[PDB]
């Protein structure tokens, strides 16, 4: 009956207004894979920040995914080379506390003749660290604010024909030009080219960063190979069946829980105070904290909680029908959020914590803002609820996992559905999108996971590793591609994405004897049993703990989280 | 037919009315209705049982599925010491024709329901933490499991395929 | 340890505490388990110890 | 009782292999309620004009109120253009997260 349904698609293009060799080439594209992007994560010598200009987000001024291929002001590129030579009392502390005023004295004058007012704040910001070292010089730079200004500072003028002159030795001027050549597009291109074109260094400056460029070429990681990942298990003890999901924050101090019984709970994951006493310590050590405070403003159970970018808030979903907003610096709520009718599932904040996005029993996923107490965008569509939401990791569209077997990409301006993805066989539980962004993994009550690719729409390869129980939780590695799966069946599972594409990762050059016979035992017969992929490669138990939360930290140790059961 | 009842439930609360004698196209097409409301309940159930991270279906997991779909709710399932499958299926057949199941229940004195001790009350939540892998091989701590006896305790569609690297 | 030692250091050229792959780190704070118990326990007994005040 | 081993059955049937045990009893008292109001509402329906359209009268009066209703997705679309008219609000460009103004958020409030 797929025939027929390509017939319907061409009858319906044909009365919808593509030509035929327009319809024939939209469909040679549908068919072709979303290509490779070589700056998948932004790199950060050719990638960027993304702009803070005040508007939302738009997807529009955009090409095709079938296609190939793919000003930084001056305060934060200095304050890059700041605290990287702040960050050291090492062997090479005085070098840099020598060179780094000519440096911030030639960001000035060059920025004082485009920005008056930025170079103000630049000038005030690193003004008193070496007044002391470099006299009234700096107060004699007080009244510098126009390019005419310049004229009458002589030392000034003179700055643009004295170059300023420094004796450098050979590894720290090597380590500055492979310092500011690992990262170009923060600011350390524009670092260079005022240390190129300003200063005198002692001993061609253009061949030097040429062979700098070209040794760092010379030796880099081209296709990266994979690494099974630690996992730290945090497993809770005394909740009678009553907690439901929980999650960490970022940097792994903070864990919050929430509970039944219309409570969240939150842990101090380092045995810390908890308290923020903030050096007022006026009276109450008569009450008792066993690092952990509870936060009561929900009247119904939790379902779901999401911790901010930021860390400083908290965004918990409730059954009564609000989201609220806790502060985790005073432990109050601060703002309810009242857009939905049934209850809330899944609550989840942006990547640059910009507004949140929600899931609720009323089949429609709804956008927030936390400034503004209702919701800006309703995501209607799906047949059955909606369970699981989760952004794209530039903020830009939304990814909705819903009961009816199937989940969906929606325009976060429009608000329409961009993209339907079917083939599951279960409630899609938990959805997660690769830092690289092409390709779109989600797990369902099944135990499949699967991925396919954003582009062409359609799977790629799925994941048959889990009992036929629930995923609860996904997550990636930080740069590459390997899945962590912590689900029901007390397994967090470990998922190579580069095995059955046409991109191979890697894989070593020449055996084991526990591969193939551990699933050759088959005991409980073959239709009884699971057959795991050829992408499963490593599982670990949890022993009677199921595992609610899996969260992969930035330097390959991923964290779990869970209660005791019985 | 379906699987809810011909007439031999649907029948006897027919009779509960007053109405004596309906044709049996009405029992068949109202017991049809009935156990489709039953499997509409049954959905929205198990939808707050995996919201709720769980995996049994509890008596307050169909308690959330009638709030939702907005039907009176019923009392009366819920007492002290609420344990995991109270059991009170204590249902006393009554022979006759066909089979009547009454559930009996004994009566108590109100002032052996007041001079009653209360019930222990366990500790308040606490966490503990270790290594569940280190470089993807599991350390063999006492808060490990023993990866042989995961075989004799569950089938391997409720724990999934044991590999190891 | 000197006969262990040189068959380590001739091997690498191709208790214990310079063995790399079987080490597990340190966490900065683990949570009670065991201690929690007997300290209600000691400390029921404390409050039979206060003179039979309930 | 056969009908707590017939919705034995039927929560099996669905793939529910672990559930209390006063769920069917839950069920069973769901289900008595609601075909006594159904045949009582039918019984009234009857005496104005039993039979099948009756009882269609009965559970369409009630259908309107309390149960999940019929393919919504239409007027969730149409909701949710009327709702997508508006195009997104001016946001922070300071990287974090803002609140609302001091009297729509719960701080200024007394007891």
């Amino acid at each position: 009956s797929a025939s027929d349904l390509n017939r319907i698609v061409l009858e319906y293009l044909n009365k919808k207004g593509y030509h035929r060799t327009e319809a024939m080439l939209r469909a040679e594209s549908g068919r072709t894979l979303t290509p490779q992007n070589k700056q998948s994560p932004a790199n950060t010598k050719t990638g960027k920040f993304p702009e803070q200009s005040s508007i939302p987000p738009n997807p529009g001024k955009t090409a095709k995914p079938i296609s190939n291929p793919t000003p930084e002001n001056y305060i934060r590129a200095y304050s890059m080379l700041k605290n990287w030579v702040d960050s050291s009392l090492e062997i090479y502390k005085p070098e840099l506390s020598y060179i780094m005023y000519p440096i911030f004295i030639y960001l000035f004058l060059n920025l004082v003749a485009k920005n008056p007012v930025y170079a103000r704040r630049f000038f005030d910001r690193f003004s008193p660290d070496f007044k002391d070292f470099h006299g009234s010089e700096i107060n004699r730079l007080f009244s510098v604010n126009s390019i005419d200004h310049i004229k009458e500072n002589e030392v000034a003028s003179a700055f643009q024909s004295h170059k300023y002159r420094i004796t450098m030795s050979k590894t720290t001027l090597n380590l500055l030009l492979y310092f500011l050549n690992e990262n170009e597009s923060i600011g350390g291109s524009l670092i260079i080219s005022v240390i190129n074109q300003h200063l005198d260094p002692n001993i061609d400056l253009k061949l030097e960063i040429q062979k700098v460029k070209e040794s760092r070429d010379a030796i880099k990681l081209d296709n990266l190979q994979l690494a099974l990942p630690s996992v730290c298990m945090y497993t809770f003890q005394n909740t009678n069946k009553d907690m439901s999901c929980l999650d960490f924050s970022d940097d792994c101090r903070i864990a919050a829980a929430g509970f039944q019984d219309s409570y969240i709970k939150i842990w101090s994951l380092d045995g810390s105070s908890l308290n923020n006493p903030n050096i007022a310590l006026n009276n109450n050590d008569k009450d008792e904290d066993p690092t952990c405070k509870t936060l009561v403003g929900h009247s119904g159970t939790v379902y779901s909680t999401s911790f901010s970018p930021d860390n400083k808030y908290l965004l918990s979903g409730s059954e009564d029908k609000t989201v609220r907003l806790w502060s985790m610096d005073t432990h109050t709520a601060l703002v309810s959020y009242k857009g939905h009718n049934h209850p809330v599932w899944d609550v989840s904040f942006s990547p640059l914590g910009h507004y949140f996005a929600t899931a609720s029993h009323d089949q429609t996923a709804r956008l927030w803002s936390c400034d503004h107490i209702y919701p800006l965008r309703i995501f209607a569509g799906h047949l059955n609820d909606v369970d699981c939401v989760s952004f794209h990791p530039n903020g830009c569209y939304v990814f909705t996992g819903s009961s009816d077997k199937t989940c969906r990409m929606w325009d976060v301006s429009t608000g329409d559905s961009v993209r339907l993805f079917l083939g599951h066989t279960a409630p899609v539980i938990s959805i997660a999108v690769c830092p690289d962004g092409r390709w779109l993994s989600t797990g369902s009550e099944d135990g499949i996971i699967n991925v396919w690719d954003i582009g062409t729409g359609k799977r790629l390869k799925q994941m048959r590793g889990h009992g036929k129980n629930a995923i609860y939780s996904l997550s990636y590695s930080k740069e590459g591609n390997v899945l962590i799966s912590g689900g029901a069946d007390h397994t967090v599972r470990v998922w190579d994405l580069k095995k059955a594409t046409t991109e191979p990762s890697a894989e070593p050059d020449e055996g084991d004897v526990t591969a193939s016979i551990n699933q050759d035992i088959k005991e409980y017969g073959r239709r009884r049993t699971v057959i795991p992929t050829s992408d499963l490669v490593a599982s670990f138990y949890t022993k009677k703990t199921p595992v609610f939360k899996v969260k992969f930290s930035r330097s390959n140790l991923a964290l779990a989280g869970g209660a005791f059961r019985p | 037919y379906t699987i809810w009842s011909p007439q031999d439930t649907v029948k006897d609360v027919a009779e509960s009315l007053g109405l004596e004698n309906i044709n049996d196209d009405v029992l068949k097409a109202l017991a049809m209705d009935v156990e489709y409301r039953i499997l509409e309940i049954i959905e929205q159930a198990v939808k707050f049982k995996r919201h709720s991270k769980r995996d049994v279906l509890t008596t307050d997991d169909v308690s959330k599925a009638l709030r939702v779909l907005n039907v009176e709710p019923l009392y009366g399932y819920y007492d002290g010491s609420e344990v995991n499958k109270a059991v009170s299926f204590s249902k006393v057949n009554t022979s006759g024709g066909q089979s009547v199941y009454y559930l009996d229940e004994e009566e108590v004195d109100f002032d052996r329901l007041i001079n009653e001790p209360l019930p222990q009350v366990p500790r308040l939540p606490t966490f503990t933490t270790h290594w569940l892998a280190v470089e993807g091989v599991q350390p063999a701590i006492i808060q490990n499991p023993n990866l042989n006896d995961i075989r004799v305790s569950q089938p391997p569609f409720i724990r999934g395929a044991i590999v190891t690297a | 340890t000197a006969k262990v030692r040189a068959e380590i250091c001739l091997k690498r050229t191709e208790l214990q505490e310079y063995d790399i792959s079987n080490a597990i780190p340190d966490i900065v704070y683990e949570g009670v388990n065991t201690k929690t118990l007997d300290k209600m326990e000691d400390a029921s007994v404390d409050r039979m110890l206060q003179n039979g005040i309930n | 009782p056969r009908d707590v081993r017939l919705l034995h059955l039927l929560l099996a049937s669905q793939s529910i292999h672990q559930y209390e045990d006063q769920v069917p009893l839950q069920l069973m008292d769901f289900a008595h309620r609601y075909t006594q109001g159904v045949l009582k509402d039918a019984l009234v329906y009857n005496d104005y004009a039993l039979g099948v359209e009756d009882i269609r009268l009965a559970i369409a009066a009630r259908t309107q109120y309390q149960f999940k209703p019929t393919a919504p997705k239409e007027l969730m679309l149409q909701l949710a253009a009327e709702r997508n008219k508006k195009a997104l609000p001016q946001v922070m460009g300071t990287w974090g997260v803002r609140l609302p103004p001091e009297k729509y958020c719960l701080t200024a409030k007394e007891w």
